[PDB]
C-alpha cells in the first residue's frame, strides 16, 4: 500500500510538471543509499534486542525458584549486581534500535521536505490549471507521510 | 545598464543633508560587519589549531561546552531564519523596479552567510576548550547591533511603525543581536578567560572519560541532538563488520538502571511516608512515577504542541498558493511602494519558502518529542524491573504467601505487564495532545468550506470507535487462537 | 490521528491493570525483622 | 507504525540447539594482548585525567609555520585576498561618504565639466575602481591614474593603516616560505627494521638477534642501540608496577651502544643470568607476557637533526630456534646487498630448553 | 622563623644571589639583542612605530626642502594668478604643503610612487635627500623582516612540559632502601635521548679543615646496566639505593625533620620535533620527604590499551619499612 501510494504520487507529479522528474534522478539516488545502511544495521539491531531479552527473564525464573538457596548463602548482592548488568544491556539493546529509528526518520523527513520544494518551485512557474497545481501539492506533501 | 548597489538613480548617492540620512549608506554599513567577521574567521578555520602541544589522543576523544550552547543555538537559528525572509523580501521588492537595486538584499545574503559561519566558528571553538578566542565573536556582535539600532531610529523618524515589514524584521534583528550578545557576556562571565585573575576550573563529563560509553546522544551539540547525526559512524559500521554487543558500548551513569531505581525509590518512600500519617489512605505507583519522570514527559508535550501547530503549515500555504496562481498578473497595475505586511504572506514564492521550511522545522520537533517519551518510558522500565527484583528476593515461602501459580504471575509481571506500562508511557502524550490537533483541525474545516465541514468531520470522527470495536474483536480472536 | 486514538485508550486501560497488579504483588509478606539487627 | 506493541507471545520460546547443546558459549573471541609500542614505531596509550592548560594564540601561528605546502599557497592567496578586499570595501566607503561618487556620477553625465579639485582620492566612482585602487596600494603598484589627494585626512588614515597592514602580511608569508625552505632535506624517516626476531645459538650461548638497516644515502653519526624488555614484575615486598621497562645489554667487543650502520647489521643480545629472558623456554614463548622495545637514535649528517626510530615484539613476533640468511654477498669486483632477503629467515637445530637449564647441564 | 635557604626551588630557577660582579660596559648589541627577542604585542608596537617615525621625519625634511625653495610660494601664487608658471621651477612637483609631502614621503618610502608629485631634475639638494630616504628606507625594511623571521623561526618552541611528583618517598625495594620519586610528562612528543642525574647539597667539613658552604656530591641513579638513559612514555619512578658511599646513609626515620638534605634532579634531553635540548630541574628538601611510603600504581589495562590515570600522578600510600637508619639494617643485620 505505502510503495503503491508513492509511486502514484511521483508519477502524476512527473506528469503534471516533467521538469520535476529531472530533479527525481538525485533524489532517488539518495533514498537508495539509506534504503541499504537501515536495512543493513536494523536487523543487526533486532537481532540484538530479541538477543538480550531471553536471559533477562531466565535469571528472574532462577531467583524465584531458589530464593532459599541464596539467602542461605548470603549471596543476594552478587545476584543483584547481575541482573542490573543484565537490564542494562537489554535497555542499550532498545536505546540503539530507537535511535536507528529515529535516524531513518529524519532523513527521510528531509528528503520528503525537499521533494515538497522542487515540486513546488515547478509548479509556481508552469503553464497548467490550478487543478494540476493542487494535485502536485498535495501528493507531493502525502509522500512526504 | 552597469550593475549599481543604491540603484541607477543618481539623487540616491546623495550625502548633501547627511551620510545616516541616506538609507543606502545605513545598508552598506549593516553590510559592512559581517564581511569584517567573515575576514576574520575564514583564515582562523583554515590554519586550525592542530600543534600538538599536549597527549591528544586521549584528548580528542573528551569536549566540552560553554555556558550558554542551547539558547545560542536556537538563537543563531532564528536569526537564520529571519535573514531568509529579509532576502526574500527584498528579491520580490527589486523585482517590482527598473533596475537592479543590490541594497535590498546583498547585507541580507552576507548576513545569512555570515551568521552561518559565526556558528561554525563557535562549534569549532567550543570543541577544543579555547574561550580567548570567542571575544571575536563578542565584537562581531555588538558591531551588528549598533549598526541595526541605527537603522531602525532612522525608520522609526519616517515612523514606519508595525505595519511596514521592514521594520518588523530589522527590530526582530535588533533584539535577536542583543541577545547573542548577552549570551557572549554570561560566557565572559562565567568562564573568567580574559578580564580575570583567575579561570575556572572545568572538566568533560564523566563518562567520555571511559571508553566503553559509545551513546552520545546526552553529551552532543544541539544541532546534532536534533538530527541524530552522531549515529552515522555506528551505521555506517554495519557493513565493515556486523554489530555485536561491544559496539553498543555502555550506558552513560543518567541512563544506568541503578540511578533510575534510586530515584524511583526515594519517591516512593516520600509516598509511602506521606500516606502512612495518613490513616486509610492506600499507595500509589502513579504519583511516584510523576515527580520523578516528569519533567521530560513535559517536555515532549511542548514539543508535540509546536510540531503540530507548524503541522497545520500544508493546508495554508497550499490555499495560498492556488488562490494566487489563479489569476494572471498583466491586469494588475504598476506598485512602486514597498510590499505591504500583508502582501508578503501574498506572494506565490514566498509560500513555497515557508512550507518547506515548516515542513523541516516539524518533523524535527516530531522526533524530538518521540525520542524524549521513548528515552523516559525506557528509564521507568529499567526502575520498574530493578524494584520488581528488590521485591522478589524478600519474599515468603510460606504456602499461605506462595501457592500453586506464583512463579506464572511474576513471569507475567516481568515479561508482560511491564512491557504495556512501557508502550503506555510512550503514547501518554498523544492523549491530550491529538483533541488539541483535531479540534483545531475542525475549526479549520469549518473557516475553510461552511458548515459542510461540520459533516465531514462528523463523518470521519466515528473511524476511532469502530477501530476500537474492531480492536476488542480482533483481540479476542487472537487469543482463542494462541490457546 | 483518529485512527491511533483507539490503539492509545486500549493502552491506557491495559496500563491502568498493570498497575493495579504491580500494587497487588508490592503488597505481600516479606522476610525479615530479625536480621535487621546488626 | 507501531511494529510489535502487542507484546504477549513470549517467555517460552524454546533453547536454540546453541543455547542446549552449549555450542554457543564456546565463545573463543578474547582481545588482543594491549601492546604497549606499536609495530610501525609509534607508543600508543591513552592518558586521561590530564589538567587541560587551555590554548594559546601562539598555537595557531605555530600551526601555520608547519603546514603542507598544498596549504601554505592556499592560506597564502587567501590572505592577500581578503586584505584587497577589506581595505576596497573602505576606499568604497570612504568615496561614498565624502560625497565623490556623486559628484563623478553628476560630472560624468554631463562629462565635459570635467572638474576633480575636491575628492579624497581622484578617479574612484564605483566599486571596481575601490578594488583596483586597494590592489595599487597593497601591492604597491601604483600606476597614478587614481592618487591619494591632500583633501580628507580619512583617507590618509587608511592608507597608512593599509600600508602598515600590507607590510605585515607580507613579511609573515615571507618567514614562512622562507622558513619551509629552509626545512627541505627533513622530510622521514628510513630506518628498516626486521619483522621476526630469532633466538639462536652463537659460541656456546643463545641470543637475541634481531636486523636493522637504512634506506637514506645520508649517513648517521653517533648511533645509539637501546634495548628493553616491559612486563610487570612484583617485588619480594610486593609491589606491583604494571609496566616495567628494564634495560638489557647489547652484545659488543667494548661494551658501548655505539652502532655503525651502512650495510644491514645484526644486534644480539646474549641470554646471560641477569638477562630477563633467562628463564624462557621455547614451550613457553606461546602464551608469555614479553614486550621487547628497540631505539635507535642518532643524526643525519644532511640536516644535523636528532632521529629516533622505535619497534617492539611480541611473543608471536620472535621465532625461537632460526637465524638469518646472510644478504651481503660479493658481487664481480664490489660488496653487494640483496635487501630483498632482509627479514628473510632460515631453520636451524637449537636446544628447545631455556637457558635457565641450558647450563646447570652444560654437556647436552 | 624565616624559611630556611633553598638551593633550587621546587620549579628550578637557582634561587642564588650572585653579588660584587665586575660590571662591564652596557653595548648596543644589547639593545640590537632585546630588539630581536620581543613579544608580539611589542614586536607588533616597535614595527609600527620605525615606518611612522620614517615617514614623518622625510615629511618634514621634504617639506622643509619645499620652502626653502621658491616651491610653496610658487604654487600660492599660481593659483591668483591662474596660470601654470610653477610647472618647471619647483623643486619637487605639486608638493605645495605639509600634507603633500607626507603624502610624497609615503610614496618614496613605500615604493608606490603614484607620481602626481613627481621628482623633478633641477633642485640637486632634493636629489641628495631622495637617495638618502630610499636608502634608510632598505636598511629598516631589511632589519623588520630579519625580526619577524626569527620571530618565525623560534615561534615553535614553547614552554616546558615535564611534570615531577611533589614529593618523594623512601620504601624498601627488593631488601633495601630506596629514595624513590616519579616523573611524568604532559608532552605529546618524545624526548630523544633522555638523561636523569641526582645530586645532594649538603654543608661538608674536611678533615683537613676545607669547609664547603654548599658542597653538590653525585648520586648514582639505580639502572640495571649502569646508564642515565631513560625512555619516558609512561611515568617512571626514578629510584636510587643506599650503599655504603650514598650521603643518606646515616639519616635516620626520626631526624629526617631537622636534617640538612636538598635533593636536585636534573633531567635533560633532546626534544624531535624542534630538536631542542631542553633542561628541567627540581628539588626535594627535608620536608617534602615522606619515610616509608609509596607510589600507587596508575596505568591499569582497558583490554584493549594501557591507559594512565594522571590524576593519581602525585598520589602515595602508606607502608610498612624499618623506622630506623640505613646504616642500622646492615651493621645490625638482625632488624
Ligand atoms: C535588547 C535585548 C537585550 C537583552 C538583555 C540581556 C538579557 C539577558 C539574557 C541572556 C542570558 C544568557 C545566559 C544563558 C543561560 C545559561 C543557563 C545554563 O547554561 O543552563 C541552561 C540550560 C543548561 O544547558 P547549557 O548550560 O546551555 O549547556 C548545554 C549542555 N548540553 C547542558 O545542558 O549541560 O539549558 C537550557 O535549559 C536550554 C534553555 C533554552 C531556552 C530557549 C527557550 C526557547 C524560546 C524560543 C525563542 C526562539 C528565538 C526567537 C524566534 C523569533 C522568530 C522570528
Ligand atoms: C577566500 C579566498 C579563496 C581562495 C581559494 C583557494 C586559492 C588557491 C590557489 C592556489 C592553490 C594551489 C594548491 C595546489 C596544490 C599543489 C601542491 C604542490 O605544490 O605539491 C608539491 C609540493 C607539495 O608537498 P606537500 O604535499 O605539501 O608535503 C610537504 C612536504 N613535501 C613533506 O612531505 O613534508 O609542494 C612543493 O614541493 C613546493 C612547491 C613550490 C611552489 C613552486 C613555486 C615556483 C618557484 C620556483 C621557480 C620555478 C619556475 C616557475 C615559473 C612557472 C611559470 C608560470
Ligand atoms: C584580514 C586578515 C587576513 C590575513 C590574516 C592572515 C595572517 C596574516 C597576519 C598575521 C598576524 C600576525 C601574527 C601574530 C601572532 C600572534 C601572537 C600572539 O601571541 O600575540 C598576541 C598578543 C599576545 O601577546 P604575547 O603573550 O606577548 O605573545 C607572545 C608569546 N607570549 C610568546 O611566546 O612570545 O595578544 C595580546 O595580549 C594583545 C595585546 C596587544 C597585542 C597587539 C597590539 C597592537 C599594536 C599595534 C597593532 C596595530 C598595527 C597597525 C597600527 C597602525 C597605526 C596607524
Ligand atoms: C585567480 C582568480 C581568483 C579571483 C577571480 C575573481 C576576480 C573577478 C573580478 C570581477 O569580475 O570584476 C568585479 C570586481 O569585483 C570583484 O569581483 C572582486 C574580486 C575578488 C574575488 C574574490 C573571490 C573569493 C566587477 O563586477 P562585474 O561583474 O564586472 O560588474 C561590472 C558592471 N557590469 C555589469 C557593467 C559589467
Ligand atoms: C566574493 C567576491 C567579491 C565581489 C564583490 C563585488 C560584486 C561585483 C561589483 C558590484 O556589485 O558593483 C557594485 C558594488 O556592489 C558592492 O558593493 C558589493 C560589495 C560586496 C563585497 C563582497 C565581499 C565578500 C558597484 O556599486 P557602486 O559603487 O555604487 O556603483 C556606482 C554607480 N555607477 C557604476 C553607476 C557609477
Ligand atoms: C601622523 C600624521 C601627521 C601628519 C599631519 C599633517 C598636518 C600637520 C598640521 C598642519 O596643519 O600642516 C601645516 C603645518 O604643519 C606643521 O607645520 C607641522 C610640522 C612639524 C610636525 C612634527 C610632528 C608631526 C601645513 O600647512 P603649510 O605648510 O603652511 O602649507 C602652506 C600652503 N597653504 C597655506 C596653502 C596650505
Ligand atoms: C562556512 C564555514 C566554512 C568554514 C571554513 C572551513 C573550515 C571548517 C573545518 C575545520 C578544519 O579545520 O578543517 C580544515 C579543512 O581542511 C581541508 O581539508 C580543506 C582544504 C584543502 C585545500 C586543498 C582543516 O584545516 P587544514 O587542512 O588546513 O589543517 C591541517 C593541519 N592543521
Ligand atoms: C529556503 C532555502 C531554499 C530556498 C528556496 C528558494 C529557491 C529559489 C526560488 C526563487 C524564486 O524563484 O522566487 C523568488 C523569491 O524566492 C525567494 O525569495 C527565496 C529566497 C531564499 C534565499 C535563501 C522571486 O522570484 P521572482 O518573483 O522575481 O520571479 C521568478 C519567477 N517568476
Ligand atoms: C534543522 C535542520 C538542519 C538540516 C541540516 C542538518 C545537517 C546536520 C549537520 C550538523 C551536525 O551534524 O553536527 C556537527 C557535525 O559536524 C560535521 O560532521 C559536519 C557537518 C556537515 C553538514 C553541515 C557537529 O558535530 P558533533 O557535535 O557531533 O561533534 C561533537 C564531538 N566532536
Ligand atoms: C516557546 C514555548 C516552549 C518553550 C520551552 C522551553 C524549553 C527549554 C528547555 C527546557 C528544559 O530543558 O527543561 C526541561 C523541562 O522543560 C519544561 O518543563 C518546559 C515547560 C514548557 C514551557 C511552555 C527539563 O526539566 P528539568 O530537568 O529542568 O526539571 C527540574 C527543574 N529543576
Ligand atoms: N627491500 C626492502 N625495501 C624496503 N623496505 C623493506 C625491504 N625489506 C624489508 N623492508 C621493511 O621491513 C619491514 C617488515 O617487512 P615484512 O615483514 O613484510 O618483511 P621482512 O621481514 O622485512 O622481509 P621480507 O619482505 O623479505 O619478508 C617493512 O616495514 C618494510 O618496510
Ligand atoms: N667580579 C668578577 N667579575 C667577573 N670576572 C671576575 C671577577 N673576579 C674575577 N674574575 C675573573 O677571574 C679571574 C681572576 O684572575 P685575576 O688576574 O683577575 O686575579 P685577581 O685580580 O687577583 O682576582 P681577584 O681580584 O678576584 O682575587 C680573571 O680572569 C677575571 O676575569
Ligand atoms: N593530572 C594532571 N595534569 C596536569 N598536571 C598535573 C596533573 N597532576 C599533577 N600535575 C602537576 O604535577 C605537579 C605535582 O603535583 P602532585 O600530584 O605531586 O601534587 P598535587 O596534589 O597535584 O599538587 P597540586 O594540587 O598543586 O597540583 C603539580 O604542580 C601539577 O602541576
Ligand atoms: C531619482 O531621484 C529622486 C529620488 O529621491 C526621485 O524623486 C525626484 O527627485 C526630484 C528632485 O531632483 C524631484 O523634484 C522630483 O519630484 C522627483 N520625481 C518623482 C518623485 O517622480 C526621482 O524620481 C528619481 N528617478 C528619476 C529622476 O528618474
Ligand atoms: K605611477
Amino acid at each position: 500500500r505505502s510503495t503503491l501510494l508513492c509511486l502514484s504520487a511521483i508519477g502524476m507529479i512527473s506528469y503534471a510538471t516533467p521538469v520535476f522528474l529531472i530533479a527525481l534522478a538525485p533524489l532517488g539516488v539518495a533514498f537508495y543509499f539509506i534504503q541499504k545502511y537501515f536495512r543493513v544495521a536494523s536487523k543487526d539491531l533486532q537481532e540484538l534486542d530479541d538477543s538480550t531479552q531471553l536471559p533477562l527473564l531466565c535469571h528472574f525464573s532462577e531467583t524465584a525458584e531458589g530464593l532459599t538457596t541464596i539467602r542461605a548463602f548470603r549471596h543476594e548482592t552478587r545476584f543483584k549486581q547481575r541482573m542490573l548488568e543484565l537490564t542494562d544491556t537489554n535497555n542499550i539493546a532498545y536505546l540503539f534500535l530507537s535511535a536507528a529509528n529515529r535516524w531513518l526518520e529524519v532523513r527521510t523527513d528531509y528528503l520528503g521536505a525537499c521533494i515538497v520544494l522542487t515540486a513546488s518551485i515547478a509548479s509556481i512557474s508552469g503553464s497548467s490549471n490550478s487543478g494540476l497545481v493542487g494535485l502536485g501539492l498535495l501528493y507531493a506533501l502525502t509522500i512526504t507521510n | 545598464m552597469s550593475l549599481s548597489f543604491c540603484g541607477n538613480n543618481i539623487s540616491s548617492y546623495n550625502i548633501y543633508h547627511g551620510v545616516l540620512q541616506n538609507p543606502c549608506f545605513v545598508d552598506a554599513l549593516n553590510l559592512v560587519p559581517h564581511v569584517f567577521l567573515l575576514f576574520i574567521t575564514f583564515p582562523i578555520l583554515f590554519i586550525g589549531w592542530g600543534s600538538q602541544s599536549s597527549k591528544v589522543q586521549i584528548h580528542h576523544n573528551t569536549w566540552l561546552h560553554f555556558p550558554g550552547h542551547n539558547l545560542r543555538w536556537i538563537l543563531t537559528f532564528a536569526l537564520l531564519f529571519v535573514h531568509v525572509c529579509e532576502i526574500a523580501e527584498g528579491i520580490v521588492s527589486d523585482s517590482q523596479r527598473a533596475s537592479r537595486h543590490l541594497h535590498l538584499f546583498m547585507p541580507a545574503v552576507m548576513g545569512f552567510v555570515a551568521t552561518t559561519t559565526s556558528i561554525v566558528y563557535y562549534h569549532n571553538i567550543e570543541t577544543s576548550n579555547f574561550p580567548k578566542l570567542l571575544l571575536a565573536l563578542f565584537l562581531y556582535w555588538v558591531m551588528a547591533f549598533i549598526t541595526k539600532t541605527i537603522k531602525l531610529v532612522k525608520y522609526w523618524q519616517l515612523g514606519w511603525g508595525m505595519s511596514d515589514l521592514r521594520f518588523c524584521i530589522t527590530g526582530v534583528m535588533v533584539i535577536l543581536n542583543g541577545l547573542l550578545m548577552a549570551v557572549e557576556i554570561n560566557v565572559i562571565r562565567v568562564r573568567r578567560y580574559v578580564f580575570f585573575m583567575n579561570p575556572q576550573k572545568v572538566k568533560p563529563p564523566e563518562d567520555l572519560q571511559d571508553l566503553g560509553v559509545r551513546f552520545l546522544q546526552p553529551f552532543v551539540n544541539l544541532l546534532s541532538k536534533a538530527t541524530y547525526w552522531w549515529m552515522n559512524t555506528l551505521i555506517i559500521s554495519a557493513h565493515r563488520k556486523p554489530i555485536d554487543l561491544k559496539a553498543i558500548g555502555k550506558l552513560p551513569i543518567a541512563m544506568r538502571a541503578v540511578t533510575n531505581y534510586v530515584c524511583l525509590k526515594e519517591a516512593y518512600e516520600e509516598q509511602k511516608k506521606k500516606a502512612a500519617d495518613h490513616p486509610n489512605r492506600t499507595p500509589s505507583i502513579w504519583l511516584a512515577m510523576y515527580r520523578a519522570f516528569g519533567r521530560p514527559i513535559l517536555l515532549s508535550s511542548t514539543f508535540r504542541y509546536l510540531a503540530d501547530l507548524l503541522g497545520f503549515a500544508g493546508p495554508l500555504c497550499i490555499s495560498g498558493i492556488v488562490q494566487r496562481v489563479n489569476e494572471p498578473k498583466n491586469n494588475t497595475t504598476r506598485f512602486s511602494e514597498t510590499l505591504s505586511s500583508k502582501e508578503f504572506l501574498e506572494n506565490a514564492h514566498v509560500l513555497a519558502v515557508l512550507l518547506f521550511l515548516a515542513l523541516i522545522l516539524q518533523r524535527t520537533f516530531l522526533q524530538a518529542s518521540y525520542y524524549v517519551t521513548i528515552e523516559t518510558g525506557i528509564n521507568l522500565r529499567g526502575a520498574l524491573l530493578a524494584m520488581i527484583y528488590n521485591k522478589i528476593l524478600r519474599l515468603s515461602t510460606s504456602n499461605l504467601s506462595m501457592g500453586e501459580m506464583t512463579l506464572g504471575q511474576i513471569n507475567n509481571l516481568v515479561a508482560i505487564e511491564t512491557n504495556q506500562l512501557m508502550w503506555f508511557l510512550f503514547l501518554c502524550p498523544n492523549l491530550w495532545a491529538m483533541p488539541v490537533q483535531i479540534i483545531m483541525g475542525v475549526i479549520l474545516l469549518y473557516n475553510l468550506l461552511g458548515s459542510s465541514a461540520l459533516v465531514g468531520a462528523a463523518v470521519i470522527v466515528l473511524l476511532a470507535p469502530i477501530q476500537y470495536f474492531i480492536a476488542t474483536k480482533l483481540a479476542e480472536a487472537q487469543k482463542s487462537t494462541l490457546d | 490521528p483518529l485512527f491511533l486514538l483507539s490503539t492509545v485508550v486500549r493502552f491506557a486501560v491495559k496500563a491502568i491493570i498493570s498497575v493495579q497488579k504491580l500494587n497487588e504483588f508490592l503488597l505481600s509478606d516479606e522476610i525479615g525483622e530479625d536480621s535487621w539487627r546488626t | 507504525m507501531l511494529a510489535r506493541k502487542s507484546i504477549i507471545p513470549e517467555e517460552y520460546v524454546l533453547a536454540r540447539i546453541a543455547a542446549e547443546n552449549l555450542r554457543k558459549p564456546r565463545i573463543r573471541d578474547r582481545l588482543p594482548k594491549a601492546r604497549f609500542i606499536a609495530k610501525s614505531g609509534a607508543c600508543n596509550l591513552a592518558h586521561k585525567n590530564i589538567r587541560e592548560q587551555g590554548r594559546f594564540l601562539q598555537d595557531i601561528f605555530t600551526t601555520l609555520v608547519d603546514l603542507k605546502w598544498r596549504h601554505t599557497l592556499v592560506i597564502f592567496t587567501m590572505s592577500f585576498l581578503c586584505s584587497w578586499l577589506l581595505f576596497a570595501i573602505m576606499w568604497w566607503l570612504v568615496a561614498f561618504a565624502h560625497g565623490d561618487i556623486y559628484a563623478y556620477m553628476e560630472k560624468g553625465i554631463t562629462e565635459k565639466s570635467g572638474l576633480e579639485s575636491a575628492v579624497c582620492v581622484t578617479n574612484v566612482r564605483s566599486f571596481t575602481s575601490a578594488f583596483l585602487f586597494s590592489i595599487e596600494v597593497q601591492v604597491t603598484i601604483g600606476f597614478g591614474g587614481r592618487m591619494m589627494t591632500e583633501e580628507c585626512p580619512l583617507a590618509i588614515t587608511v592608507l597608512i593603516l593599509q600600508n602598515i597592514v600590507g607590510l605585515i602580511i607580507n613579511a609573515v608569508m615571507l618567514g614562512c616560505i622562507f622558513m619551509k625552505t629552509a626545512q627541505a632535506h627533513r622530510r622521514a624517516e628510513t630506518l628498516i627494521f626486521s619483522r621476526h626476531a630469532v633466538i639462536a645459538v652463537r659460541n656456546g650461548k643463545l641470543c637475541f638477534m634481531f636486523r636493522v638497516g637504512d634506506l637514506r644515502k645520508s649517513m648517521i653519526i653517533s648511533a645509539s642501540v637501546r634495548i628493553q624488555v616491559v612486563k610487570k614484575t612484583t617485588t619480594p615486598e610486593g609491589e606491583v608496577v604494571p609496566i616495567h621497562q628494564q634495560d638489557i645489554p647489547v652484545d659488543n667487543p667494548i661494551e658501548s651502544n655505539n652502532i655503525f650502520l651502512v650495510a644491514p647489521l645484526i644486534i644480539c643480545h646474549v641470554i646471560d643470568k641477569r638477562s630477563p629472558l633467562y628463564d624462557i623456554s621455547a614451550t613457553d614463548l606461546v602464551n608469555q607476557d614479553l614486550e621487547v622495545i628497540v631505539i635507535l637514535e642518532g643524526v643525519v649528517e644532511t640536516t644535523g637533526i636528532t632521529t629516533q626510530a622505535r619497534t617492539s615484539y611480541i611473543a608471536e613476533e620472535i621465532q625461537w630456534g632460526h637465524r638469518f640468511v646472510s644478504i651481503v654477498t660479493e658481487e664481480e669486483g664490489v660488496y653487494s646487498v640483496d635487501y630483498s632477503k632482509f627479514g628473510n629467515t632460515v631453520r636451524v637445530a637449537a636446544p628447545r630448553c631455556s637457558a635457565r637449564e641450558l647450563d646447570e647441564k652444560p654437556s647436552i
